[PDB]
This record gives structure tokens, C-alpha cells and sequence, in this order.
């Protein structure tokens, strides 16, 4: 039996040859909907993705190295790249023309765009263990901070930022003047961490994130809760019904209703209400990896790339299996109840 | 030595369950020869070492 | 491909329109008038957004092609000894609700179809009212202000900011007001009201223009249950150059329940009442004619409401008088209560009653008339159905 696409969702045409590290939607100041892939095969993808489903292949740029992230500028005109290649980029998309914009000492593993009252610059994140800030015309950059080990996984919603390092490193960032340490966090997760991704409360403000690591465990944190010993909880995920405990790969909330969906090694994607601790949705098996995941502005669109995410080395690639880009209609599924 | 040269076993473990399970874990850098790198930092230094 | 089967039934996408089919027997109960009512545990909202999922919109009418069109429920071709009062669902929180008209004493599982179509009417740039000369002398003291304007796509329009006086005689709200544009043709884009309470609705709308091309316009406004004397008034128009399709004396406002649809609700002028299983031919004041061949007319059909008004569909012909035929239906008497959506006009464009639709052929007739195949065409659009079957908790820790 064929599982490729067990949930039969429509398949992005042109999709990466090689596995796909990297998902972000456009934002809302463009109208439509673009998406943005960067793989491990170098490249970058743009396609457009219309209300009927349909997908038409844009436009593409390249590293020299695996593309690790990708972000948008909130205008939509830009499109910023990190890179295997120690470097970041930023896409002109009206002139389709690329150029640098951060150097690093190692892989750039992180990349974000904030946009602030007084300041507009990316975020960097690098296993060389900075997190630095470029203003998009200039070699320096505007700042530097240390970070506690390589930087594995970054979230921003300005004002606020959460980085994940290696040996369990979680820091929340301030960026209201200018970028700055808040809080080191003592880790709710007792293995590597993978992903993270900040929520807002009702009034559309970042009040904490989740977190996910290797064994199948999502960690959900706000900064201040009420009942710190009881508001924040962990939740078992991506495991079999021996138990097979899998790496959680992607975490997305949704923009409007607040649930998320987690992605994971197992092949399975899930949907979430971290509120009534409840899960909404447990997919198929796939018959690999989803390695990445991504809402669109609205949250009409959930995309997730299917792709070996090297879960059990080497050993298990097969580079003759093809990638896919999954897009499935969310509105209904990720409301709450 | 770099990369994923080392055969992939699933560690054995056990937790509990909502009743008591024993677990293996699916993901190569739980095993203890691989615990300090990342999943992209291994198939980064293996795609450097042309091991695909 | 996307079907929903639940009690007794099964919406499917076809691509461009609903399929639907019984899935058991039906027996015929308590028939009047020839017909028998049946209600369906679906409504609109069901097949258009929490049933099925429709490309990666969140609505069906979400969609490019489909946010202009009407949503029709109509009978199908291939039911032989089936007829259906076909309708508008211009609601989606209601339980679409059938008129069979049938003499057999039950219909087998699978026989009873009917389609869900999206009709795409004739654009507004086919219809626009038109201003009639007369005798009017200029008033002593002007009365408004009047300032040419671009309007839709760069196009000659015209603001007019006016009080409107009413008479004693008619009750009809009016004013003259010097045009420093002329026209022959107008669309009305949109009345402000502003009396004593604020924000005031609209009837009916004419303007008149002089004989003697002075420039001078006459507005008159008809007013539903507007007791006030003066109500401020702002009225923006379109400019109309050439002729159109149709020719329209007097302006109607926009349709409430189907926004930004080209569509006429034709609401209960006189409060009448109807006993059950009778019929009504009532008469509506509208009337229209042709500014310009493929033929163009108005299909005149119900709508849809918890307690329907069912209509006998017809056909709304160029300098004929625009009558409803209502049919009771109901095991209660119906009193028409006024303001309320009795029928639709939807324009349309056909080649030459017992209105069907071939999900084959996309051939659409009423009566003899053949509907325009480009009104309910629109592109195959892949969607999904909902499930939700589950719903477990999380399976938390807390350190
Ligand atoms: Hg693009
Ligand atoms: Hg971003
Ligand atoms: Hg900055
Ligand atoms: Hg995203
Ligand atoms: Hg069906
Ligand atoms: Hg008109
Ligand atoms: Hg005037
Ligand atoms: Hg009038
Ligand atoms: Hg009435
Ligand atoms: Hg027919
Ligand atoms: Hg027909
Ligand atoms: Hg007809
Ligand atoms: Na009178």
C-alpha cells in the first residue's frame, strides 16, 4: 500500500529534489498566498498558491550549502535565506536578485525578521553560538549576543523571542528598544530540543511558546502565568499506539484560533488545543519523515513538507525518493470546541 | 569521526502511559555515540563526506 | 469526489455545483396542493464550509468565481414523474427544506435528485434606472449640493448632499437639487439617510429631470415606516453613457440577504394573507424595459426561510407587469408580513415554469427558455470532506 499522501492533500508541483528543511508562508500584506522552501539541496522556492489549490512555481535562488530557514520582511517584498554556507541572504522578489547580508562563523540555523518602532533588522541564529542582527545594508552587524551553546531552534513575534540551543539552552528574548536577554529558562524537556514556536494570548500578545524535542514530548511555557506549577505542562506526542517515541520536527499555531500542530518523525502530523489539553487530529502515516510544517497569514492553509529529516542516519536515505509539499484547508479542523 | 558511521540502534527505555511500557526511541542522536550534535549538523558533516 | 452521507443523504462536489440523492424510500405524507414538504438534516453552511472543505478557502463562496454567484437549488433532469419548486438558499443556518410534487404514493432510495447550483446572473452594468423629463421650475432657494466625482473604475459619477422634505400628500421624500453634470442613465451606489435617530430602509428611489435642459433633477424617495420631516440625505450615482439591457423607471435598493449578488428581493407591498393550499398571482409594482441578440428577462423564483415561501417560478418578461406566484403549502394559514423577502428577480440571458438542470449536458432550462451555459459555469474546484470524528486529551505532565 501506497502511503505517500495517505490524507490525499493537494501536492505543491516542483517540488525540492533533495529533502526540504525549511516552510513560511507569506505574509499578509501581499494578496494571495506565496510559500517559500528552502532544501538540502541548496535551493530556495517561491510558488503561488491560489484559493483553488492550484500552485504555480514563481521563482528560485541559491546557496552554496543546505537552506536551514527562510523569512519574509513583514512588507513582502523580501524574502531572507540561512545557509549551510555561513552566510544569509535577502531576495528581492520584484528583481528576483539575491545578495548577502550576515556572515557567520558556522551554519546559519535561524532567521527572522523584526520589525520594531524604532528599528527593522533580521535575526541570525548560528551553531557558531551568536545570535546577530543585520539592518540589510551593512557588513556589521547592528548587534551580537552570546548565546549559551549552537543555536538549534528561534521563534519571533515582537515584541518577544525564544531561542533553543544545545544541552537543553532556552533563552526568551526582550526586543522593545533593542534586542536583549529577558530570561534563561530552566528546560522543561529533559532531551535535545528541535523546534519552538511563541503564542499569543487573547489580546494578540506573546505570552510564552512551545517547545519540542527528540522524544515525542511538547513542552508548553507562558512567561507569566498565574499558577507557574500547574499553567505550564508537558505533553506526550508523535509516539505508536513496545512504544515508538519519535522527534517532534515542526511546531505551528494557528493565527487565529490559537490551536497548533506538531509534525513529527513518525510521519504524522497533529492538531492541538494547548487550552482544553486536548488533541484535535492525529493523520495517516505518511511513509517517511514530515520535516517541516507552516500556517499561512489567515490559517486557511496548513503546509507540510514530507521529507527525511536523517532520524536514523545515514544508513536510512534513500535519495531516490521524492519530496512532497502538502497543503491541506484548516479553517474547519483547527477551531476549537 | 564525524557523521553517522556508527549503526543506528533505538535506545531502550520505559515510561508510563494514560498503563506501565517500555519505549524505544526513533531518533538517532538519543543514542549515546551522537547525543551532543543536532540531526542537521550529522547529515550536514555526512553530505561533506559525500555519505548519502 | 467529496461526498457527506448522513440521514438519508449524500452531498457530493461534482466540481461546480451539489449533487444530492436520497439514500432510502421516502413516503409521501400529508400532500396539499399537489405537493408534499421534506426537510433535510443539511443546511448551506454544511456543504459549503463545515462539511466538505472547498480548495483552501474557508467558504465555498470565499471563492473568486463563487462570491458573485446565487446559490439555487433546482430539480434534476433524469427524475421522470419528480418535480421540485426550485429556490434560492439565500441562508446557510436553515435546513434546506424540498416541494415535491409527485403522484407517486413513495419515491425508492436514489430516484429523488436534485442539484445545488451557483447561478451567475447578468452584471450590473447591463441594468441601470432611468431619469424621465418633466416640467420643473428651479426653486427660489436652492436646496443641495451637487459635485461631479469619479466613481467604480475611473468613470463619471456624481455626489449628491441634499435634505430631503417630505410631502403631506404622498408621504414621498423629496428635493431639487442642480446637476452640474447631464444624464440620461444613472446606477445608484449607494443612500445615506441621516434623520432625527441617525442613520435611517429605502423603498423605492426616481429621479426626473427638466424638459427644458436646465440641469435641474427631481429626487424622490418612497420610505418604509419613516414618520420624520426632514431626513438629511447623501446619494452617490453612476453615470451611465449608452444604453444598457435593462431600463428600470425607478431605483430598488441592493439585495440584503445575497450582498453584492445582482439580484432583486421583491418584498409584500399590501399585507394579504393566504389560506393553506392556496395560491396567490400577486402583483408587484416593478416593471422594466429593453435598452438594446441572445433575449434578456428576469427569472422570478423563491427564496429560502424557516417557514418558505414557496413560489411557483416564471419568468419576468420586458413591459409586462411583475407578478409572485405564491403558493400555500403549509398546514397553517400565511399572512405576508410586509418587508420580508417574498421572491428574487435574478437576471438572466437565454434562447428559446418547471425549471431543471442536466448535470451532464450543463444545460440549464426554464420552461422553453435555454439558460445561458456561461451563468452556472465556473472552474472545478478539488475539495475535501470534514470529518472530526475525535477529540482525546493530551496525555500531560506538569514538573
Ligand atoms: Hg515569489
Ligand atoms: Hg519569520
Ligand atoms: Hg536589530
Ligand atoms: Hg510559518
Ligand atoms: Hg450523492
Ligand atoms: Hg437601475
Ligand atoms: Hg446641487
Ligand atoms: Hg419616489
Ligand atoms: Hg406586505
Ligand atoms: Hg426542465
Ligand atoms: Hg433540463
Ligand atoms: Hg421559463
Ligand atoms: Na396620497
Amino acid at each position: 500500500e501506497d502511503n505517500h499522501n495517505p490524507m490525499k492533500d493537494i501536492e505543491v508541483t516542483s517540488s525540492p529534489d533533495d529533502s526540504i528543511g525549511c516552510l513560511s508562508f507569506s505574509p499578509p500584506t501581499l494578496p494571495g498566498n506565496f510559500l517559500i522552501a528552502g532544501s538540502w539541496a541548496n535551493d530556495v522556492r517561491c510558488w503561488e498558491v491560489q484559493d483553488s489549490g492550484q500552485t504555480i512555481p514563481k521563482a528560485q535562488q541559491m546557496h552554496t550549502g543546505p537552506v536551514l530557514d527562510v523569512c519574509w520582511s513583514d512588507d513582502g517584498s523580501k524574502v531572507f535565506t540561512a545557509s549551510c554556507d555561513k552566510t544569509a541572504k535577502m531576495w528581492d522578489l520584484n528583481s528576483n536578485q539575491a545578495i548577502q547580508i550576515a556572515q557567520h562563523d558556522a551554519p546559519v540555523k535561524t532567521i527572522h525578521w523584526i520589525k520594531a518602532p524604532n528599528y527593522s533588522c533580521v535575526m541570525t541564529g548560528s551553531w557558531d553560538k551568536t545570535l546577530k542582527f543585520w539592518d540589510t545594508r551593512s557588513s556589521n552587524p547592528m548587534m551580537v549576543l552570546q548565546l549559551p551553546e549552537r543555536c538549534y531552534c528561534a521563534d519571533v513575534i515582537y515584541p518577544m523571542a525564544v531561542v533553543a540551543t544545545a544541552e537543553r539552552g532556552l533563552i526568551v528574548y526582550q526586543l522593545e528598544n533593542q534586542p536583549s536577554e529577558f530570561r534563561r529558562i530552566e528546560s522543561p524537556l529533559k532531551h535535545q530540543h528541535r523546534c519552538v514556536a511563541i503564542f499569543k494570548d487573547k489580546q494578540n500578545k506573546p505570552t510564552g511558546f512551545a517547545l519540542g524535542s527528540i522524544e515525542g514530548r511538547v513542552a508548553i511555557h507562558y512567561i507569566n502565568p498565574p499558577n507557574p506549577a500547574k499553567d505550564n505542562f508537558t505533553f506526550k506526542c508523535h509516539r505508536s499506539n513496545p512504544q515508538d517515541i519519535y522527534a517532534v520536527n515542526g511546531i505551528a499555531f494557528h493565527p487565529v484560533h490559537g490551536t497548533l500542530a506538531t509534525v513529527g518523525s513518525d510521519g504524522r502530523f497533529s492538531f492541538w488545543d494547548k487550552d482544553a489539553r486536548t488533541k484535535l487530529k492525529t493523520s495517516e502515516q505518511l511513509d517517511q519523515p514530515i520535516a517541516a510544517c507552516c500556517f499561512n497569514h489567515n490559517g486557511n492553509i496548513f503546509a507540510y513538507a514530507s521529507s527525511y529529516d536523517w532520524s536514523k542516519g545515514h544508513e536510512f536515505y534513500n535519495p531516490q525518493k521524492k519530496n512532497y509539499i502538502f497543503l491541506r484547508n484548516a479553517a474547519e479542523e483547527l477551531k476549537p470546541r | 569521526p564525524t557523521g553517522t558511521t556508527i549503526k543506528f540502534n533505538p535506545p531502550t527505555g520505559t515510561d508510563t502511559m494514560v498503563t506501565n511500557i517500555s519505549t524505544k526511541h526513533q531518533c538517532i542522536t538519543a543514542m549515546k555515540e551522537y547525543e551532543s550534535k543536532s540531526l542537521e549538523e550529522l547529515r550536514l558533516e555526512d553530505y561533506q563526506a559525500n555519505r548519502k | 469526489a467529496p461526498s457527506i452521507i448522513l440521514n438519508h443523504w449524500c452531498v457530493t462536489w461534482q466540481g461546480h455545483h451539489f449533487l444530492c440523492r436520497n439514500l432510502s424510500n421516502i413516503k409521501i405524507l400529508n400532500r396539499r396542493n399537489g405537493y408534499t414538504t421534506l426537510d433535510l438534516p443539511l443546511t448551506l453552511g454544511d456543504l459549503t464550509q463545515y462539511r466538505l472543505a472547498h480548495g483552501l478557502s474557508e467558504n465555498l463562496m470565499a471563492l473568486s468565481p463563487y462570491s458573485w454567484t446565487i446559490p439555487f437549488l433546482v430539480s434534476s433532469s433524469e427524475t421522470p414523474g419528480i418535480e421540485l419548486l426550485p429556490k434560492v438558499i439565500n441562508d446557510f443556518g436553515t435546513p434546506l427544506s424540498l416541494a415535491i410534487k409527485t403522484n407517486l404514493p413513495s419515491i425508492p432510495a436514489h430516484q429523488l435528485l436534485f442539484y445545488i447550483i451557483f447561478l451567475r446572473p447578468s452584471p450590473l452594468t447591463s441594468m441601470s434606472c432611468y431619469a424621465r423629463p418633466l416640467s420643473l421650475a428651479s426653486t427660489p432657494s436652492t436646496n443641495g449640493l451637487c459635485q461631479s466625482v469619479s466613481v467604480l473604475d475611473n468613470k463619471p459619477g456624481l455626489l449628491i448632499t441634499t435634505p430631503l422634505h417630505r410631502d403631506p400628500a404622498s408621504g414621498k421624500y423629496t428635493s431639487n437639487v442642480q446637476s452640474p453634470t447631464t444624464f440620461n442613465l444613472f446606477r445608484v451606489l449607494y443612500i445615506k439617510l441621516s434623520g432625527e435617530e441617525g442613520m435611517v430602509k429605502v423603498k423605492h428611489l426616481t429621479i426626473d429631470k427638466d424638459s427644458l435642459q436646465e440641469g435641474f433633477l427631481q429626487l424622490c424617495l418612497n420610505m418604509c415606516g419613516v414618520s420624520y420631516e426632514t431626513l438629511q440625505c447623501e446619494i452617490l450615482l453612476e453615470l451611465v453613457q449608452g444604453p444598457t439591457n435593462f431600463i428600470f423607471p425607478a431605483a430598488f435598493p441592493p439585495p440584503v440577504s445575497l450582498p453584492h449578488r445582482n439580484c432583486i428581493e421583491l418584498t409584500c407591498d399590501t399585507e394579504r394573507c393566504l389560506k393553506p393550499g392556496d395560491v396567490m398571482k400577486l402583483k408587484h409594482r416593478l416593471l422594466y424595459e429593453l435598452g438594446q441578440t441572445p433575449q434578456n428577462a428576469f427569472l422570478i423564483v423563491g427564496a429560502h426561510s424557516p417557514e418558505t415561501v414557496w413560489i411557483s417560478p416564471s419568468l419576468w418578461l420586458p413591459g409586462q407587469p411583475l407578478y409572485i406566484n405564491i403558493i400555500n403549502l403549509s398546514h397553517k394559514p400565511l399572512l405576508l408580513s410586509r418587508h420580508s423577502i417574498l421572491a428574487l428577480a435574478i437576471p438572466i440571458s437565454y434562447t428559446r415554469t418547471t425549471i431543471c438542470y442536466s448535470g451532464n449536458s450543463r444545460v440549464l432550462t426554464c420552461g422553453a427558455a435555454h439558460v445561458l451555459e456561461a451563468h452556472f459555469k465556473h472552474p472545478p474546484i478539488t475539495s475535501r470532506a470534514i470529518t472530526d470524528g475525535g477529540e482525546s486529551p493530551m496525555e500531560w505532565q506538569t514538573l
